[PDB]
DNA sequence: CAGACAGCGATGCGGAAGAGA
DNA sequence: TCTCTTCCGCATCGCTGTCTG
């Protein structure tokens, strides 16, 4: 509240300084942000605490960030973490005591919870609460008595109005709880689903499903984890400890394909008790339990098919005990968001790898299915060795004049298919592939682009992979990639980054970005994560590329594309000009061939 | 350096300059590596010695260390040719000066000093002290051009804000001697006490200046006797560098934080530490102001706290490249003043033009293939003199 | 750094001689040489240092461990504490007749651990490069040969460079002494004049030894001879247990008393 | 074998 | 600035035409 | 004759862009 002279708040007269201040690690604002010492001898037991009750906002090798919230807070109560378990420590570890604005925090968000309790029995969600004064007073605002359907006192509520009612609790002070007590529910019977021996689980693995369940009734919330750390075992794991029914949601038809391997290759259930609520193909939904199926046919909005029809009905009436939703940063999207109220789950968990967006819509997810359990460390996986080192880069590529004087020129954007089709960084890709095609390293171009992306295959004859192509033409591709060594190299276009299973590649260079995404970009970069058989995490052998043009509209993006991947900890090093670029010959090497590619650019209208 | 300055000598004010006490010893520490030992061989000598003998004393690897070593006392003048006998008032003197003839205090230089740099800086709260600030102004680091006001600080003076504590007070002693001179102080009397440190009205009023310095305190009322302090005869780091522009400082000392807001934004301040954060606002800021990209690496890295000294190197590669590479865009655009030439008849009167200029350095730039150079205003009259002579 | 330590050989039975003799040159002007070169070398820089030790028949007796004549502070303490120390040896000396030779590898002996306790305080960041300016001045005993050979070995493994400075005589050990650890060998015959030699021959350091020119080594004899005699002789029958250079095969070796088998 | 690109292993930047 | 509509590039779904037993 | 497989036609989302207030 206090402004010094400078930007930075003061603090002077706020709080103390402890005596022992060295031997404390552990600082804390009155913000809530705090700031870790990655250096101290007790970091571990700080990183497992903070983890604990904060949220990662930036993690860099030295000095971590972590900010509470009342989200975060809430958290930690439903692992039997009480407000004197946690501020107690917190002000044992605090290096400069506990501002009273952060103590009372605390105190409310913890008091605040299990207060409501909310129980879905028989299709009817009852609000149940063991303090009868919570429903007296909660009474006030007319929405309740409209939203509900025309000791321990409960109520049922309508289906369709519990996402109003629950982000309405949020602001109340008065949280929801969606804990499910799996042990103890005879009303939906047990699946038969076990845990093979061979499906092995790694230790931030057990954390994050240790945090899910921090007691016998698991918590339904979000869990973010790498695509290459095997979030897909982590969500089979989760299903299988449930032993109830279990509703796996994808986002595309690979995802669901994927789903379905995971579960047969981790999992003892059997083949034909796993049944794929799919448009193009369907195993009987309605005959066995386990069902895969992706958001768009479950909220799905215009005319239902018949044979659709009776199994969204069948999904309707039958309650949940498990709703995984891969990909959860698609969820607060209107029809995606809808499914949640479609379909009944006691606890919906959520796994992802890139949760961030632009619309303050993340936010929601907190209150649409819970807090994030669960954030895994990306720079600690890298020193252990599950995920790929990865030397991050961004070429700076300088626009060939001629194409700048257009580009600056026009006011319109053109300039997204004009600076990302330029004669250097077409050499710089060019060269950089060729660099790597002699060094037998993998490589998967990418650009929004599809127009630049077909001039760059062809010029380079690649091939080159994109929306409408065929699936039988993708499948062929992507097997010579894999297979073939006299290819080592695939143009995907956006589809790419949706959803794939794709081979580890050693690198991936990005000519043209679709823009400001940071889903994007960390969606893209999970490829070259997958952890080769033998490598080590200081040989930095996965290699990241984003080449830009200088002076651009496209440097915006990439440094506002960034803003995720350097939170993790992530250091993209600049490269304004690349050794031996002018001994190799390369296309674009003269006025002339340059004036053709912009005489086509201007051509394309 | 110091050798520099006594570099810039005339003979008559060097012989003077050898007081006996100190002068013929400290000027002999800065003899590198051989001329320590030439000077004590011929220091017993009355006959000179040919110039022969001397290049032939030193075998043929490294014959370089010689010719240096002769080169930089023959502008000393310590011998004379004489035809390579010492100076006799040398000689004499230093013979003499061979058998012939605390930690408060540095607190107080740390403290005394600090608060110097306050001053210098915008700090509301400083020391005043009219000789001081007049003193910094004609220092060539600051400018008020208004008495009512307080001064500014000029282009310089951000440059020399971030030098080292060393280099900081052995520059800023450099231009008291300059301008010693110019207010008329003597500067004979003046060097030689600090010779004599590491070891008259004009001395009163200079160990008052010492004084204010932090250099020396009499600590007794300004008795004639001094207690000079560390830095009078001539630490571990504390800022955390992250890798996406965050400065973690362990800084106290309200210089420290005003030194990192001059390169970056401030985020927070606890009572051990301070958050800052290194965007292209600041940094630009900064390099507008005067500054260059070099001082604050070189900031940044002497005062690098112990835990980032095991990487290598010690800063973080991104963050050092992408300060380079901010205030190198600064100056995409280099302004150079000129004047620009048309209409070239023949091509010969143009080479010829340009052979003059090149010849006289006027120009700047030329353009063989479209016949045309560019000169500055100053070489404008004398080309346009050549012109008029024809 | 260097470590200076110059081993004076004040033997009164021959520096009193040259009294006797009233010779132009005296033990007085000796210390004041060797005074001005200690004196000059810690003039050199300030992380020099020196010392200084005498010897003695009896034993050796460490010469070192405001301005005045507006002289350097450090020095005049090293112009007093070495005046008053030499007169009080000299001037206090028991008389034994049985002993008179010359004490000099007890004296280094001194000097070689010295170095060994400054190179251990000193800080690590600094190197120290030691070296030992013996000036002998009278004839050594055949006596101290095991001895003092041990200690140049141990100056050898150490790195300390022994510059031997004899005058007035040639000891053939310590010219051995010298050769084996790499010191410098300079014989002044004028010994008024010996003061230019060391500011221009010994002064300058092993840093700048090579990079300069100064007089070539004397050859060294590095004769052997048997114990029945002490005569030069190039084939020596020594055995496994007394290593000792004898004259003739013998059927046992007197120093040995071994069982030697013929064969 | 397998070493790093020289545009990665060090700064490119002149300076 | 700001709210509504729309473009380019991706996805899903549901209604109608070729080989093959 | 089914049957599968495959191909148009709707609808949706990410992110940005345009347009008049
Ligand atoms: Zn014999
Ligand atoms: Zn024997």
């Amino acid at each position: 509240t206090k402004v010094d002279e400078y930007g930075a708040k003061d603090y002077r007269l706020q709080m103390p300084l402890k005596d022992d201040h060295t031997s404390r690690p552990l600082w804390v604002a009155p913000d809530g942000h705090i700031f870790l010492e990655a250096f101290s001898p007790v970091y571990k037991y700080a990183q497992d605490f903070l983890v604990a009750i904060a949220e990662p906002v930036c993690r860099p090798t030295h000095v971590h960030e972590y900010k509470l919230t009342a989200y975060s807070l809430y958290a930690a109560v439903s692992v039997g973490l009480q407000t004197s378990d946690i501020t107690e420590y917190l002000r044992k570890l605090s290096k400069t005591g506990v501002p009273d604005g952060i103590m009372q925090f605390i105190k409310l968000c913890t008091v605040s919870y299990g207060k409501v309790k909310l129980v879905l029995k028989h299709n009817r969600y009852f609000v149940e609460s063991c303090h009868p004064d919570v429903i007296q007073h909660l009474l006030q605002d007319p929405v309740i008595r409209e939203c509900r359907l025309r000791q321990t006192v409960s109520f049922e509520v309508k289906q369709e109005m519990i996402e109003e009612l629950q982000k309405r609790c949020i602001h109340l002070e008065y949280p929801l709880l969606a804990e499910y007590d799996f042990r103890n529910d005879s009303v939906n019977p047990d699946i038969n689903i076990d845990l093979k021996p061979t499906a092995v689980l790694r230790p931030y693995q057990e954390k994050s499903l240790r945090k899910m369940f921090g007691n016998g009734r698991a918590r339904s919330g979000v869990i973010v984890l790498p695509c290459g750390a095997g979030k897909s075992l982590v969500g089979v794991t989760a299903a299988c400890t449930v032993r109830k029914r279990c509703l796996v949601l994808g986002n595309s038809a690979v995802s669901v394909e994927q789903w379905k391997a995971q579960f047969k290759m981790w999992s003892t259930i059997d083949d034909s008790q796993i049944c794929r609520f799919t448009s193009d193909a369907k195993d009987k939904p309605i005959g066995c339990s386990v069902a895969i199926s992706t958001y768009s046919m479950l909220g799905h909005t215009t005319k239902r098919s018949w044979e659709a029809e009776r199994v969204m009905e069948w999904l309707k009436t039958q309650e949940w005990g498990l709703m995984i939703l891969d990909e959860v940063h698609t969820i607060p999207a209107k029809m995606f968001r809808r499914v949640l109220t479609i379909v009944q789950a006691h606890c919906k968990l959520g796994l992802t790898a890139t949760l961030v967006r632009e619309d303050d819509k993340i936010v929601d997810l907190n209150f649409l299915i819970g807090p994030k359990l669960y954030e895994a460390n990306w720079m600690e996986l890298q020193n252990n060795g599950y995920i790929a080192k990865v030397q991050c880069a961004e070429v700076w590529c300088p626009m060939s004049p001629e194409f700048y004087r257009e580009y600056v020129a026009i006011k319109t954007k053109k300039r997204i298919l004009l600076y990302t089709m330029n004669p250097n960084k077409f050499r710089a890709c060019q060269f950089l592939i060729k660099f790597h095609e002699r060094r037998n390293d993998k490589i998967i171009v990418f650009a929004d682009n599809v127009f630049a992306l077909k001039e760059y295959a062809i010029r380079l004859n690649k091939p080159y992979i994109y929306g409408p192509t065929s699936q039988g033409e993708r499948m062929q591709i992507l097997q010579n990639f894999k297979h073939n060594p006299k290819i080592n190299t695939i143009f995907i276009s956006k589809v790419g980054d949706t959803s794939f299973d794709l081979p580890e590649a050693n690198v991936l260079i990005q000519i043209s970005s679709h823009g400001g995404s940071r889903r994007q970009e960390a969606q893209r970069l999970g490829r070259v994560l997958r952890a080769k058989k033998g490598m080590v995490a200081e040989e930095y052998n996965a290699f990241f590329y984003s080449l830009v043009s200088q002076d651009t509209q496209e440097m915006a993006y990439s440094t506002k594309r960034q803003r995720f991947l350097v939170d993790q900890g992530y250091s993209f090093k600049v490269i304004t000009k690349l050794a031996g670029m002018e001994e190799e010959d390369l296309a674009f090497s003269t006025k002339e061939e340059q004036q053709q590619l912009l005489q086509k650019v201007l051509a394309a209208t | 350096n110091l050798q520099e300055f006594l570099g810039g000598l005339s003979p008559g004010v060097l012989d003077r300059l050898y007081g006996h006490p100190a002068t013929c010893l400290a000027v002999f520490r800065e003899l590198p590596s051989l001329a320590k030992n030439w000077v004590m061989r011929m220091l017993f000598l009355e006959q000179p010695l040919p110039q022969a003998a001397v290049a032939l004393w030193v075998k043929k690897e490294f014959s370089k260390a010689q010719e240096e070593s002769t080169g930089l006392l023959s502008g000393l003048r310590i011998w004379h040719t004489q035809l390579l006998i010492l100076n006799p008032i040398f000689r004499q003197n230093l013979r003499i000066a061979l058998l012939g003839g605390v930690p408060s205090l540095d607190k107080y230089a740390e403290e005394r000093w600090e608060v110097v740099l306050h001053f210098m800086v915008g700090s509301p709260s400083a020391a005043v002290s009219q000789d001081l600030a007049q003193l910094l102004s004609q220092a060539g680091l600051m400018k008020s051009t208004e008495p009512g006001e307080p001064p500014c600080i000029t282009s310089a003076g951000f440059q020399f804000l971030l030098l080292d504590t060393p280099a900081q007070l052995w520059y800023f002693m450099l231009q008291y001697l300059q301008t010693a001179q110019s207010r008329g102080m003597d500067l004979v009397e003046i060097l030689s006490f600090l010779f004599q440190l590491s070891f008259s009205d004009s001395l009163l009023n200079f160990l008052q200046h010492l004084r204010e310095f932090g250099l020396v305190f009499q600590r007794k009322r300004k008795s004639r006797r001094y207690y000079p302090t560390r830095l009078a005869i001539n630490q571990p780091g504390f800022i955390v560098v992250e890798t996406n522009y965050r400065l973690y400082a362990y800084t106290e000392s309200e210089l420290q934080i005003a030194l990192i807001a001059l390169f970056s934004e401030m985020l927070y301040r606890f009572p051990n530490m301070v958050v800052a954060q290194v965007t292209r606002e600041s940094v630009q800021q900064a390099i507008a102001s005067g500054i260059t990209a070099q001082q604050i690496i070189h900031f940044l890295r002497t005062r690098a706290h112990p835990v980032m000294l095991k990487q290598t190197p010690v800063l973080p590669p991104t963050i050092t490249d992408q300060i380079r590479l901010w205030e190198l865009e600064r100056d995409r655009l280099r302004f150079t003043e000129g004047v620009l030439y048309n209409q070239f008849l023949s091509q010969v009167d143009f080479e010829l033009l340009l052979a003059h200029a090149r010849e006289l350095g006027v120009l700047v730039f030329e353009n063989s293939a479209k016949r045309l150079m560019v000169v500055t205003p100053a070489g404008h009259s004398d080309v346009k003199r050549f012109w008029k002579r024809q | 750094l260097n470590l200076l330590v110059i081993v004076v050989d004040a033997n009164p039975i021959w520096w009193g001689k040259q009294a006797l003799k009233e010779s132009q040159f005296t033990l007085s002007k000796c210390i004041d040489a060797v005074m001005v070169l200690g004196n000059s070398h810690l003039f050199m820089n300030r992380s020099n240092k020196l010392a200084v030790i005498a010897s003695h028949i009896q034993e050796s007796r460490f010469l070192y461990p405001g301005s005045k004549d507006g002289k350097y502070e450090l020095l005049t303490s090293a112009n007093e504490v070495i005046v008053e120390e030499i007169k009080d040896l000299m001037t206090k000396s028991d008389i034994k007749g049985q002993h008179t030779e010359t004490l000099l590898a007890g004296s280094l002996a001194k000097a070689l651990c010295y170095i060994h306790r400054m190179n251990k305080e000193v800080k690590d960041n600094q190197e120290m490069k030691s070296r030992i300016l013996v000036i002998k001045a009278a004839e050594d005993s055949a006596l101290q040969y095991m001895n003092f050979m041990n200690v140049i070995f141990a100056a050898q493994k150490q790195n300390i460079l022994i510059d031997a400075c004899v005058l007035d005589s040639d000891s053939g050990l310590l010219q051995q002494a010298c050769d084996i650890t790499g010191g410098l060998y300079l014989k002044v015959p004028q010994m008024p004049s010996l003061l230019q030699y060391l500011l221009w021959v010994f002064l300058p350091d092993q840093d700048q030894r090579s990079q300069l020119i100064l007089p070539p080594p004397v050859h060294v004899d590095y004769r052997a001879a048997c114990f029945c005699h002490r005569n030069l002789i190039e084939i020596g029958y020594v055995c496994s247990v007394c290593l000792s250079i004898f004259c003739n095969f013998s059927p046992i070796c007197t120093t040995c008393e071994t069982a030697f088998k013929i064969s | 074998a397998k070493e790093r690109p020289i545009w990665l292993r060090e700064s490119t930047v002149q300076g």
